[PDB]
Order: C-alpha cells, then structure tokens, then sequence
C-alpha cells in the first residue's frame, strides 16, 4: 500500500485547455517503493509525461485533444491517492 | 469514443 | 514506464 | 457473459512491428448491447483506432513505439472476451 502518504496538486488537477499542457506534482518522498499509476479519461485521447520538480515531488504533464470533462486519476500499487480521481474540466482554447 | 491514457513509473526510496 | 492505451465504443443494435 | 459471445482474430493478435500498424477485427454481432473496450499495454505508447469493416465486423487498427511484449485486451461489459488478453510479440522493424 502506500497510497494515502501520497498527495497531488497543481494547475492541471483543477482545469486545462484542449491542447494545451497541463501540469501537476504529486508528493511521494513518504510513500516508500511502489507503481504509481497516473490516467486520463475523457471524450478524447490524452499524452501523458513524466517531470522533473525543483521541489522534488513527481511532475506530471497531459495534453488533451478535446474540451470536455476528463477525470485524471493517480494510484499508488493500485490504490487511488486522497483526492484521486480528480474531474478535471477542459475548455476550448482561449 | 471514451479514451483513457496510463502511464506507469516505479518510485524507490 | 508502463504505457497503456484504451478506446471504447457502444455497440448498439 | 455476453463477452463470451464475442471473437477477435488478425495479424494484430499474433505479432507486431514497432511503428507497423497492427490490424485485427473483433465479430461483435451477437455479444447485443454494450460498452467494446480494447486496450494495449506494454513498454511504449500505443494509438489505437476503429474501422466499420465492409465484412461487417469491426476493424481495430494499432501502433506502438518500440519492440517488447504487449497485452492487446478486448472487454466487453468490463469482461474479458475469449482468449483476452492477446500477448504480443512487437519486434523492432
Ligand atoms: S515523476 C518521476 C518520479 N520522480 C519522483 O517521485 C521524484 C523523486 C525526487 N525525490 C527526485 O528528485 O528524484 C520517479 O519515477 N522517481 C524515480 C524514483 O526512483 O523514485
Ligand atoms: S468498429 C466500430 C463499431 N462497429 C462495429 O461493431 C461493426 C458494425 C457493423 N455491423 C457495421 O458495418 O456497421 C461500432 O462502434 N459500431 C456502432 C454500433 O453501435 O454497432
């Protein structure tokens, strides 16, 4: 398990743009050795990177093709992490 | 369609 | 990493 | 079930080459109402794409990055169909 020590925040979590980066950080110093699992569920297909943080937490990107509500989950061996999965609205691009 | 994308890491202390 | 991908449709008749 | 109503088959199921797409076709006439899933998992992205075949059978089309071992799953209902998940070998072109 693990899961519950690991926290995630950040822009990407609350909104995002359809084809724009959206970004996140998850808090994993405590949660000791395990997978962690990010996803993205949606009207549209989602890439999904890796990230360096100053901080040293986990960053995350994804990009979006498509507005609409995608949920955004982060599991940790297979546990959803406190919060997780996020519903994360996307708009039309400004 | 409903899409989903997974991406996988393994976190050592 | 582990990548996964998924698309699912209704099958409607 | 009502997975168990339904079969896939094509090259894509039985092995891959890296930046190929990889094609097989999942006979769904029978399975009646519900949610088709297909997934790939294994060691780089895949993109994944539907055809209304002219045979009458839905077309799957797929491409993956690198070369390794992948699960090609067909749910239906959140069930496994018949010999789901495929493992297949991606060699490297
Ligand atoms: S987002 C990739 C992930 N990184 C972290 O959890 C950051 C760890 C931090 N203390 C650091 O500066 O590296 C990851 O895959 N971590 C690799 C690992 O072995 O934990
Ligand atoms: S591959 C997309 C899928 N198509 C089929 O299952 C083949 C349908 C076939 N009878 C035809 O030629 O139309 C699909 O999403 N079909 C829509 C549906 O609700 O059946």
């Amino acid at each position: 398990g693990g899961a519950h020590k690991v926290r995630a925040g950040g822009p990407g979590l609350e909104r995002a743009e359809a084809g724009v980066p959206a970004e996140f950080s998850i808090w994993t110093r405590e949660a000791g050795a395990g997978g962690l699992a990010i996803a993205v569920e949606g009207p549209s297909k989602a890439e999904i990177s890796f990230e360096d943080r100053k901080d040293g937490s986990c960053g995350v990107a994804y990009v979006v093709q498509e507005p609409g509500d995608y949920e955004v989950s982060v599991k940790f061996n297979e546990e959803h992490i406190p919060d997780s999965p996020f519903v994360v609205p996307v708009a039309s691009p400004s | 369609p409903l899409y989903k994308s997974a991406i996988t890491t393994t976190i050592n202390p």
